[PDB]
């Protein structure tokens, strides 16, 4: 049962140098795995990068470049750019099928940017349907970790909140959440203060957006 | 040139069988393997299998070997996936992807990628969104930039597609990964943002889009009177 192995993330300054490595678990990568490596970018955007093992595929720069390290088989890329921000997998010959790693997260190091918070009372369109959802945007920020905490009439919040976040932006480098706190039109209605807390290494004290309910 | 595109996505009945395929143009198909990848939520790539050119060697992934059938028309530059014994594992976005083969460097990349067609393996009936408005929170007076967006809720099964002015507005635009909701149904939102002076000039639409439910909605998201 071969598993091929990939560190899930990793980090990198602009202009470094990064190196990714793919392992079998039956045993040392050799030459006869084929080891290859492609490129996911934001919209299942796929592109083949390394063959071979070692053989760079037409079109892309010289910065990339494969090799065997040790028992695995790796992908290092020389000058690291913010446009090497993608997930990196890896694929192993064995024998008569191909097997992919989990992929490898490449996050490129930017410097710290604050998100601007926003949010976004239920509309009244969605009231009637016996449902209140309230979002909760925090848009373009660096790093990724920010903690967002719902607090209703000063109760904070727990289990009843999703959240989704988006790539790291090609441009910027930024990462933008979303929080969806989910309530039943009763229990929005038992309330007035809703408020959005936000916690971040940009922010030198957490940032709060709310609203009274009814109040416009 | 080249392209890959897929189809044959969508709803399916565990226990059904289901046909994708894939439209290729801009290199000389006759000549190319082609492959099958897939990628289920939450998980990596998994190589389907392979065909050579003229079809006379299918390679498969070990277990789909059966239940997995590849074939290609050189003459329709089209290749082909026969789904069949549907089990929830098998949701996943269907990649149809060009092979670089080349024995004689022992050479072989997955060069070119389709963007994949979604398959759903589920019981469940296919239910259309809701388009719920994200008010402006803002004005013209307060000068500056305002956020503002549509809450896509409740649909089944992904994707929902979204876009601004018909395409005309990128710029600014953010549209987040759906989420799966307790209800098991899908969920997502898009936001933007513009200039608080355009609020109430410039007209604002999110196009939303569920093939599965055949829906198509554009609601115009406008600031919340007050
Ligand atoms: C991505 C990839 C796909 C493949 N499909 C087949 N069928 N082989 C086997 C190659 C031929 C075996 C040989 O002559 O050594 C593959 C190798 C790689 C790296």
């Amino acid at each position: 049962e071969l598993v091929v192995t990939q560190e899930s993330a990793l980090t990198t300054s602009p202009g470094e140098t990064v190196t990714l490595t793919c392992r079998s678990s039956s045993g040392a990568v050799t030459t006869s795995n084929y080891a290859t490596w492609v490129q996911e970018k934001p919209d299942h955007l796929f592109t083949g990068l390394i063959g071979g093992t070692n053989k760079r595929a037409p079109g892309v720069p010289a910065r990339f470049s494969g090799s065997l390290i040790g028992d695995r088989a790796a992908l290092t890329i020389t000058g690291a750019q913010t446009e090497d921000e993608a997930i990196y997998f890896c694929a192993l010959w064995n024998s008569n099928h191909l097997v992919f790693g989990g992929g490898t997260k490449l996050e490129i190091k930017r410097t710290v940017a604050a998100p601007s918070v926003f949010i976004f009372p239920p509309s009244d369109e969605q009231l009637k349907s016996g449902t209140a959802s309230v979002v909760c945007l925090l848009n373009n920020f660096y790093p990724r970790e920010a903690k967002v905490q719902w607090k209703v009439d000063n109760a904070l919040q727990s289990g009843n909140s999703q959240e989704s976040v988006t790539e790291q932006d090609s441009k910027d480098s930024t990462y933008s959440l979303s929080s969806t706190l989910t309530l039943s039109k009763a229990d929005y209605e038992k309330h007035k203060v809703y408020a959005c807390e936000v916690t971040h290494q940009g922010l030198s004290s957490p940032v709060t957006k709310s609203f009274n309910r009814g109040e416009c | 040139e080249v392209k890959l595109l897929e189809s044959g996505g969508g709803l399916a009945q565990p226990g059904g069988s289901l046909k994708l395929s894939c439209a290729a143009s801009g290199f000389d198909f006759r000549r190319y393997w082609m492959t099958w990848v897939r990628q289920a939520p939450g998980k990596g790539l998994e190589w389907i299998g392979d065909i050579n050119p003229d079809s006379r060697t299918i390679n498969y992934m070990p277990s789909l070997k059966d239940k997995f059938i590849i074939s290609r028309d050189n003459a329709k530059n089209s290749l082909y996936l026969q789904l069949s014994r549907l089990r929830s594992e098998d949701s996943a976005l269907y990649y149809c992807v060009r092979l670089d083969f080349d024995v004689y460097n022992h050479y072989y990349v997955l060069d070119y990628w389709g963007q994949g067609t979604s398959v759903t393996v589920s019981s469940a009936s296919t239910k259309g969104p809701s388009v719920f408005p994200l008010a402006p929170s803002s004005k013209s007076t307060s000068g500056g930039t305002a956020a503002l967006g549509c809450l896509v809720k409740d649909y089944f099964p992904e994707p929902v597609t979204v876009s601004w002015n018909s395409g005309a507005l990128t710029s600014g635009v953010h549209t987040f990964p759906a989420v799966l909701q307790s209800s098991g149904l899908y969920s997502l939102s898009s936001v933007v943002t513009v200039p608080s002076s355009s609020l109430g000039t410039q007209t604002y639409i999110c196009n939303v889009n569920h093939k599965p439910s055949n829906t198509k909605v554009d609601k115009k998201v406008e600031p919340k009177s007050c």
